[PDB]
DNA sequence: ATCGGATGTATATATCTGACACGTGCCTGGAGACTAGGGAGTAATCCCCTTGGCGGTTAAAACGCGGGGGACAGCGCGTACGTGCGTTTAAGCGGTGCTAGAGCTGTCTACGACCAATTGAGCGGCCTCGGCACCGGGATTCTCGA
DNA sequence: TCGAGAATCCCGGTGCCGAGGCCGCTCAATTGGTCGTAGACAGCTCTAGCACCGCTTAAACGCACGTACGCGCTGTCCCCCGCGTTTTAACCGCCAAGGGGATTACTCCCTAGTCTCCAGGCACGTGTCAGATATATACATCCGAT
């Protein structure tokens, strides 16, 4: 009777920081 | 036997004059290869496609290092260090450089 | 001529308790607009690039995995497939 | 391992034509990171659409429209 | 109805005329409305969701545009997408420096 | 005819 | 003159949002430099519009169609 | 009674908080009349089509400034400068 | 002929069909191409006068793409314009930064 | 299909002397389009906000002075003005 | 490191306004039903060019050892920005009033889509040659240790 | 300021292949019609943007003051540059397979286009409660004293 979700994090930067993989 | 830095300028000067490209064929064409693999599996590319992406990639670093080096000397220093690179990006912003 | 009752019953659906102010509306409207052209110009670029004279569903979900960023892109598919697969029976 | 594929001179003349003096050590490694990254985002988008054409391989042309679709336009490989 | 049918909220029959008259194509499909019509309404109900947690913890029950910006900003993929765009009244997510710190 | 050197 | 207009604790507060400590003399007047120059691009793009749909009086619609025509897009008031 | 440089950093998390425009309506409405005088001559606003200028314009500012403070701290300095503001610009590249 | 009654070289033919089939509107108007065209045609002599003057000057007869890439850098309006796109083995202006020389 | 014997033409006519090579020829080439596509989107887009089906010289020359800076945009205007005016007669 | 005094800030509560939410009447835009064209799915084809093997040449990458010099921490001088208080400036609010001009509507004229027959501009394929890459050798220019 | 040494610029000869000019061959552009409607145009409605009066006071201006931050300079050192040597393997030219891009030939079927029909969704009223507003107060932070 709602609605879904998915997965979220944050800014998580870049320019030093990870980029997301699977 | 010259001096530390005369070197440095006089291949400044060369490069900027040339539109060769800096980096060897062969080791960024596999380079290309093994990251398209993970998107997808046996892939063809055309020579002028890896072409397209030497030109680019290319082109992208040589900019990235000019706004590398102008954060630099701001840091009143002459030598490029990582601290530069990654904030050059984050003014860049996003579109420059994720 | 907006999404206006649109976007208030899909609030309804993620939270029936709380409302939304006109400014952030007018917000939401723009955003599902700058949504809507965005893709809409890829998928019409899309085709013209394969010399095709129609978008279809197909131009829609490559556009999608183009302009939306990982993890966000799936679920988009995924919405759009299960929407498109109710409408193939009925 | 074939990331490595480029060399060290070949990421300190790319610094020269850039303009640069001294370079670090730390340097090279973070350049091999920023390119990774770069062909990874073209090469995503240049797939997507050799995917869209039905085809396996990519042509010139793909690797335009991704190049293009980013700020990133490029000329002399068709248009 | 085709949105019904479609079991979205957002108008089908609507965004397929957008489509039509939006000059994009000649021949418009009949799946492609339905498609981007799913979403639409599920990037706004992402955007929604996160905007009325916000709305929560401000003790408000109606969204405002700084909950909007508080939502779009915390999240990588949604920050990403409108990078180029700006909330009006929104504000900026409250971050100070840790080298301006005592 | 516009700037140039 | 009308410049001026704006103030020294206008932009000062501008910078405390944008999360600054201190704060040059300086910074006040080239700051108004860049908000004229801002001004300048947005304006003469919104004039445009105004004048080829053959109007005397610019709308907020056509300051959004000029924002967006150049990265720097608004949302709230139209689209 | 306190320190220089304590109430500052009390002014930024109370104008991050808050969404209201920094700047004066009535001031930045007669700023646009004048700059669009050169491009044409008496000219009319819309009372919202003002407030359109006012909000991408104070927006730019702030993302602006704050590109501008990480170059003045990597400067290893607090304050920033003119200089900071010009480089912020030229890394951003255009439009 | 068309272009030739518009005197210019560019096709005033050919870039009326692609108004058409580009998809930008219903009906695309009979001055609209030929006002495009010159346009085009102008931007075109802008930047082939400026590389090859730049060319006869590096004693070379034929025009490459480092010709071009040092005529758009060269020019302020030009270069404003060219700004997003990058010339294909163009190369770079030679630009030494003060501090770095002795 | 391209534009490759335009630009060549034109070159002769400010230029008879020196010729252009084929890879700085597809260069020259790939410009025209993206000043095309620029300005021919920019037109479109523009008749759109308009409510108007129609792109006419108009838009054309609404869409020059968007896209070219500024010494730019009015010759371009003057070039693109006096073609249509020959146009009309001839 | 601990403490109270002093300043600001989050918090509880109560009132008050106005904007959000729901309501109804109305209309025009979307759903049904039908026909017909032609873009596209589909199968089969031609052959372009991408991939992968051996093998010699050698430009260039890798390695190492000085050591000049720039990155870096420290620190002393001092100007300048922050903080605070009092004086001063106009923004803000709202109120009233005129009118330029946004917006709308009904005309009917001019213009582009449209189709068909025609044909010349323009694409693809083909040599031919001279601009340019290649090279070697001497004139010129910039760098650098006493 | 002096000359020795190493690089780049430059002048002329030779050889290579790409760019420039020709040539059939389509097929897309042109001509010349007609048809329908987008839009130029004039009249009308009235929203709302502009402008002055005048009271309130939040906010801007100016000023005196002190400190901590900007910045210059001396010290340390280790790391990156420069150079010569060894090592790797990119580069190039050749030969060979066949995957699959590009192609084409038919024909299905999916979508534009229409008329009718009616309900989804707009404008526009109507009332209320979430929230802006205020105020008294408990709680959280900084700062000087020790």
């Amino acid at each position: 009777v709602r609605r879904s979700n998915r997965i979220r994090l944050k800014p998580l930067e870049y320019w030093r920081g990870e980029r997301i993989d699977y | 036997r010259y001096r530390p830095g005369t070197v440095a300028l006089r291949e400044i000067r060369r490069y900027q004059k040339s539109t060769e490209l800096l980096i060897r064929k062969l080791p960024f064409q596999r380079l290309v290869r093994e990251i398209a693999q993970d998107f997808k599996t046996d892939l063809r590319f055309q020579s002028s496609a890896v072409m397209a992406l030497q030109e680019a990639s290319e082109a992208y670093l040589v900019g990235l290092f000019e706004d590398t080096n102008l954060c630099a000397i701001h840091a009143k220093r002459v030598t490029i260090m990582p601290k530069d690179i990654q904030l050059a990006r984050r003014i860049r912003g996003i579109e420059g450089g994720l | 001529e907006s999404y206006a009752i649109y976007i208030y019953k899909v609030l309804k659906q993620v939270h029936p308790d709380t409302g939304i102010s006109s400014k952030a509306m007018s917000i939401m409207n723009s955003f599902v607009n700058d949504i809507f052209e965005r893709i809409a110009a890829e998928a019409s670029r899309l085709a013209h690039y394969n010399k095709r004279s129609t978008i279809t569903s197909r131009e829609i979900q490559t556009a999608v995995r183009l302009l939306l960023p990982g993890e966000l892109a799936k679920h988009a598919v995924s919405e759009g497939t299960k929407a498109v697969t109710k409408y193939t029976s009925s | 391992d074939n990331i490595q594929g480029i060399t060290k001179p070949a990421i300190r003349r790319l610094a020269r034509r850039g303009g640069v003096k001294r370079i670090s050590g730390l340097i090279y490694e973070e350049t091999r990171g920023v390119l990774k990254v770069f062909l990874e985002n073209v090469i995503r988008d240049a797939v997507t659409y050799t995917e869209h054409a039905k085809r396996k391989t990519v042509t010139a042309m793909d690797v335009v429209y991704a190049l293009k679709r980013q700020g990133r336009t490029l000329y002399g490989f068709g248009g | 109805s085709r949105s019904n049918r479609a079991g979205l909220q957002f108008p089908v029959g609507r965004i397929h005329r957008l489509l039509r008259k939006g000059n994009y194509a000649e021949r418009v499909g009949a799946g492609a409305p339905v498609y981007l019509a799913a979403v639409m309404e599920y990037l706004a109900a992402e955007v929604l969701e996160l905007a009325g947690n916000a709305a929560r913890d401000n003790k408000k029950t109606r969204i405002i545009p700084r909950h909007l910006q508080l939502a779009i900003r915390n999240d990588e993929e949604l920050n990403k997408l409108l990078s180029g765009v700006t909330i009006a009244q929104g504000g900026v997510l409250p971050n100070i420096q840790a080298v301006l710190l005592p | 005819n516009r700037i140039r050197l």
